[PDB]
RNA sequence: ACCUCGUUGGAUCAGGACAUCCCGAUGGUGCAGCCGCUAUUAAAGGUUCGUUUGUUCAACGAUUAAAGUCCUACGUGAUCUGAGUUCAGACCGGAGUAAUCCAGGUCGGUUUCUAUCUACUUUAAUUCCUCCCUGUACGAAAGGACAAGAGAAAUAAGGCCUACUUCACAAAGCGCCUUCCCCCGUAAAUGAUAUCAUCUCAACUUAGUAUUAUACCCACACACCCAAGAACAGGGUU
RNA sequence: GCUACCUAAGAACAGCUAAAAGAGCACACCCGUCUAUGUAGCAAAAUAGUGGGAAGAUUUAUAGGUAGAGGCGACAAACCUA
């Protein structure tokens, strides 16, 4: 039974997750867009948004400073970390990463995830693009639109 | 929760309890169809190589709210018919006691403090 | 325990060919209107993330060249130009990686 | 490329119309929920009074939780709340057709999203012009107490001092061992015991060289519907639907209960006093307080109870 | 300004509105009966209603050494040695039959949870039953009493030597050598102060409550 | 018709019989009530924990409403475990020239199975105590009831997490909640064969009831999340 | 070339305690008490923990010797290429 169970169990424990989650955070922190397992991509991205969140929080917080000192191995990402992305963020309040499926893995045939930060400098990712308003079921429905907003 | 083999400690002014002996007084039989007895159930003592009833007035296992958690598993020694060995009871006891279901006035009575 | 009799074809057939055991037939499969590639609904089109991954790669060997060693990443902002490009108000203050081709249609 | 491509509502939908599409069917859900509020003013079906030996509907309620409760006498009785969540008489059908000897009412409540339900189901919610329940469960009535479909019903259906049965799908814990599943004593830890604690014993005898029908085994345990007979309604609060049950409920939180009287011998006919065919707030007849509360229940606000 | 530990939820799954409704019940009663603030390590005498007699009153005095459970059944459990015997009573804060919460002295200690003064020496358990209420000034941050206890022999309750929980109000210097510390220490779990999806944000929760509790006043 | 001597439990889960140990209903009594004894009927349910012993048992201790007798290849060892024949070592005792023999005593002592097939894997609760009725009925007193009701526990089954506890976005118990109908042995009424009588393998009329009452379930038709889950399936996505 | 015993000539044995020890605790090293795992296994005898010895009747490398009714044996009919 694992009901409300929240947390994957990966690696070989509980400091082993944590620890890959790290390298995985740090990777992401250094190149900005990351590919890796998709499981381990989706338990890394709320980790990820809480690492903006304490950049956030300031260069000057201690407690920040030791949270980004423990979740970036490479020390040179911090000053990054505070400097870059969370300027990057300052405006918005979420939704700091992107997450999208990605062809499967040749080597195991794994479902991998594509994460990155938004406003990166890399080249755009392709996203999905909802369909055009100008098909024949969206222009029927602007046509309900307008009558509704006439009427009514 | 008092089963068998748990030692107590008899809170009593009684000969038996007050004497010293090389087994402390070992819970022997719980009067109670599941073996387990908490504040209000009799149990069977073997003190000083006696078979002694005795009365349990608190004990280590967490109870229903409002009612006092004690840091031992005090027993008050009574006879087959229900007369307290001693005659007073030194430690507070539990006033839940007095609503149980069971002959509990003549402790009440001996009984110095109640919490 | 060992089997008690050797399984037959017919029943062997019968277990192997279960439906339970058969390749479903995906229906998520469309072409990218983009690309006219393959792709699944959900999931992003393998030719297209080839594309984006390989451009990636490159400016990311520029980043290193740029950088030269570990543990010398910028504070500061970066920006990618190709040829023909020049950096604007507001890629002022922010370090430049200059690629040798031209604007990928799909980069903007 | 075969045309069996599964679409879902959004999915040719542009950015523009996702949010009207979302705003304009969440609004004609509110609009019939709302056009439902006044049944007594739409063509009621006769309102027959109580005799004995009838049988009146239930609800559907939900889950809240539990929290505690104190009776003047002093005593704690643990209580879960089950909210009453836009409930309505969805169907009735006789007794020749009711599978049995009774007539039905089928009952729905905890409105869903139309995008997620069958053709079929959509378009029944469409004739009887309602939004979609998601659960639909059938109570065996009397033809005293039949209901024309589409009437809301409340938590004031039920009045404190009540007894009720709630009917759930308990939690699900998948397949169990046969010590949680049954309870069974397994096997010492040590004195030699190799690879066998929580295994079952022998299965069976010997003789009958076969395991008889029924045999306790590991299997999938919970998700199955179980019943709690005779639990008493300790408090209502009708401004929140809120029917406050003794005891414990089964299923999770926030899952669909279906609630109705109690059928245990004891509490046969102790239906004269209850709404008979359901509470109607359309018939105003005296606007209930917030909350009705049993005799007996300590009532916070009240000065505190001395046993005097 | 200090929300009373009960009315922040434990984080879940359950409905908001169920929040709500014990809220609204359990301010209804605090409008009847005052809840003083209070923390684990403060003195409270707790006068309640007895059934067992006819309308008597019984008053308990101890250390609040845990507090525990929320909405309306929240608990504090507070403890005390009465002629040499520890006596703990969990009183529900909002059972009808408690008449009256004194906080005889408001004070912090320096753990959350106390259940180590069971194996601490009686005497940090030991208060005077008519012990006087001390006064602390109107505007005046609540006192942390930085006492360590003095533990008896290592046979306890628990292993509060362990990190887990996280304990700082022994003194496990005098109790325990060094050796004894650093075994203790395996249990450390270092990246456990720093998963940031583990950490529960109740600022929100802390707000609307608030509000909830201004709008009842 | 000289002597001798020729696989077993336990744990786990139990299925069944009734030749009933307890609970139920009756007849009689060398039982006034209480009781005991005996017999008929009754298998829905239940039938404890320990000390010594490997004990198969047995005794003892403390209980219990009771601690039933059995069958099921020990019921059950491809579920586990333990003896002990009896392994291969070594002593003691007896026999034998010796080798060796002797359940005649003791200390030590590794059989292993990845399940192919069958079968199977979610089918209205009982006791006990206390109180009321009851010091009432009965009885000279002593002693001491039925039936009916209320409350407490406990157990069993099914659930649940508000508190407590183990714990902590949840799982659990040591916690809490709920659990509903009987079975038939006899006792009678009228009454013939046999004009009385007679409860009737006579016709007939009652106690007398299972014809389980119910309750539960019931929508034909990507992806992500989930209190749903091994996969699948199920629920949610407004 | 295993093993048993022997021959020649080697080598190893921390630290503490003790003081010239078939001494004590305990590494390396040797062994194999008990438990668990494993049981076509990593292994035709292993693994993990626990445990015994650990300056000696110790362990051990190298070369040599004793050969089948024979050898060798601190006797377990033990060992002499599973
Ligand atoms: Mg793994
Ligand atoms: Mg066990
Ligand atoms: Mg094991
Ligand atoms: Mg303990
Ligand atoms: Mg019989
Ligand atoms: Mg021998
Ligand atoms: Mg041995
Ligand atoms: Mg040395
Ligand atoms: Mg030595
Ligand atoms: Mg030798
Ligand atoms: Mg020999
Ligand atoms: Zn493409």
């Amino acid at each position: 039974i694992s009901h409300g169970r929240v947390f994957r169990r990966m690696g070989l424990g509980p400091e082993s997750r944590i620890h890959l989650l790290r390298n995985l955070l740090t990777g992401l922190v250094r190149h900005e867009r990351i590919e890796a397992p998709w499981a381990r991509v989706d338990e890394m991205r709320g980790y990820a948004e809480k690492l903006i969140d304490y950049g956030k929080l300031g260069d000057t917080n201690e407690r920040a400073m030791r949270m980004a000192d423990f979740w970036l191995t490479e020390k040179d990402l911090i000053p990054k970390l505070f400097q870059v992305l969370a300027p990057r963020y300052k405006d918005q309040t979420g939704g700091y990463t992107r997450m999208l499926q990605i062809p499967n893995r040749s080597l195991d045939r794994a479902k991998m995830a594509v994460i990155e930060y938004k406003g990166n400098c890399l080249p755009p990712l392709p996203l999905p693009r909802r369909d055009s308003h100008l098909t024949l079921l969206n222009q029927l429905l602007q046509g309900l639109r307008q009558d509704l907003r006439q009427s009514q | 929760a008092i089963q068998k083999m748990t030692r107590v400690r008899v809170v009593d002014n009684s000969a038996l309890g007050n004497s010293p002996y090389h087994r402390a007084p070992r819970c022997i039989h719980v009067y109670k169809k599941n073996g387990v007895g908490k504040v209000g159930d009799q149990i069977l003592l073997a003190i000083k190589g006696q078979k002694k009833k005795a009365l349990i007035v608190g004990h280590c296992m967490p109870g229903p709210r409002m009612t006092p958690r004690f840091d031992s598993n005090n027993v008050v020694l009574i006879e087959d018919n229900g007369n307290p060995v001693g005659t007073r009871i030194k430690t507070p006891i539990p006033t839940s006691l007095r609503k149980r279901e069971g002959e509990y006035s003549k402790v009440l009575a001996i009984a110095q403090n109640f919490v | 325990a060992a089997p008690k009799n050797r399984r037959t074809i017919e029943v062997n057939r019968c277990r192997r060919r279960n439906p339970q055991k058969l390749i479903k037939v995906k229906n998520n499969i469309d072409v990218c209107p983009e690309c006219g590639h393959l792709k699944q609904k959900h999931v992003l089109c393998a030719y297209c993330y080839e594309k984006v991954c390989k451009e990636t790669a490159e400016i990311r060997r520029q980043i290193g060249k740029q950088e030269g060693g570990p543990f010398k990443a910028p504070t500061i902002e970066t920006v990618v130009l190709y040829t023909g490009e020049t950096p604007s108000e507001q890629d002022q203050g922010k370090r430049i990686i200059e690629r040798d081709r031209k604007r990928p249609s799909w980069f903007t | 490329l075969h045309g069996k491509s599964g679409t879902w509502w959004d999915e040719h939908l542009s950015e523009e119309n996702v949010p009207f599409i979302k705003q304009l069917v969440s609004d004609e859900d509110k609009a019939q929920l709302a056009s439902k509020l006044c049944p007594l003013k739409d063509e009621p079906w006769p309102i027959h009074p109580w005799e004995p030996g009838s049988f009146r509907v239930g609800l559907i309620a939900l889950k809240l939780g539990m929290m505690p409760l104190w009776t003047k006498d002093g005593q704690k009785h643990v209580v879960t709340l089950l909210q009453v969540q836009d409930c309505h008489v969805l169907k009735y059908t006789s007794k020749e057709n009711c599978n049995g000897k009774m007539a039905t009412l089928s009952v729905g409540g905890k409105t869903v999203s139309r995008f997620r339900k069958a053709t079929s189901i959509l378009e029944f919610y469409r004739e009887l012009g309602l939004p979609p329940k998601q659960t639909v469960k059938i109570f065996n009535i009397t033809d005293n107490a039949a209901i024309k479909p589409g009437t809301p019903l409340y938590a004031a259906h039920f009045r404190p001092g009540q007894y009720v049965d709630v009917t759930a799908k308990t939690i699900g814990k998948g397949f169990q061992g046969v010590m949680k599943r049954w309870g069974f004593k397994g096997q010492p830890a040590t004195h030699g015991q190799t690879k066998t604690h929580r295994r079952p014993g022998a299965v069976a005898t010997g003789d009958i060289g076969r395991v008889w029908p029924g045999t306790k085994m590991p299997g999938k345990m919970g998700n199955i519907y179980r019943t709690e007979y005779g639990l008493k309604v300790w408090r209502i609060n009708t401004k929140h639907n809120i029917i406050y049950v003794n005891g414990s409920v089964p299923g999770h939180k926030n899952c669909l209960v279906k609630v109705k009287d109690s059928k245990l011998p004891a509490y046969k006919d102790l239906g004269k006093n209850l709404p008979f065919p359901t509470y109607f707030p359309d018939g105003d007849e005296e606007e209930l307080p917030e909350d009705l509360y049993d005799e007996n229940v300590c009532q916070p606000g009240a000065p505190s109870i001395t046993f005097a | 300004r200090f929300l009373s530990p009960e009315f922040i939820p434990r984080r879940g799954r359950t409905d908001p509105l169920k929040f709500q409704i014990e809220r609204k019940d359990m301010l209804e009663r605090r409008k009847v009966l005052h809840i003083p603030e209070f923390y684990v390590g403060s003195i409270l005498r707790v006068t309640t209603a007895d059934p067992y007699a006819s309308g008597k009153i019984s008053q308990f005095l101890g250390i609040c050494i845990q507090r525990s459970g929320r909405g309306l059944g929240a608990t504090f459990i507070l403890r005390n040695v009465i002629e040499g015997q520890g006596v703990e009573i969990c009183f529900e804060l909002y059972n009808p039959r408690v008449q009256e919460i004194q906080v005889v002295k408001l004070e912090k200690r320096l753990d959350d949870s106390l259940l180590y003064l069971r194996d601490a020496l009686p005497e940090y358990s030991t208060f005077d039953v008519n012990m006087k209420p001390v006064v602390q000034e109107p505007n005046q941050k609540v006192p942390v009493n930085e006492l360590k206890v003095k533990m008896k022999p290592k046979p306890w309750s628990k292993r509060w030597e362990r990190p887990n929980f996280n304990i700082k109000g022994i003194r496990f210097d005098l109790c325990l050598t060094e050796q004894q510390m650093k075994e203790a220490q395996k249990w450390n779990q270092p990246w456990l102060e720093f998963d940031m999806m583990r950490e529960y944000d109740t600022s929100k929760i802390e707000a609307a409550i608030w509000k909830e509790i201004e709008a009842s006043k």
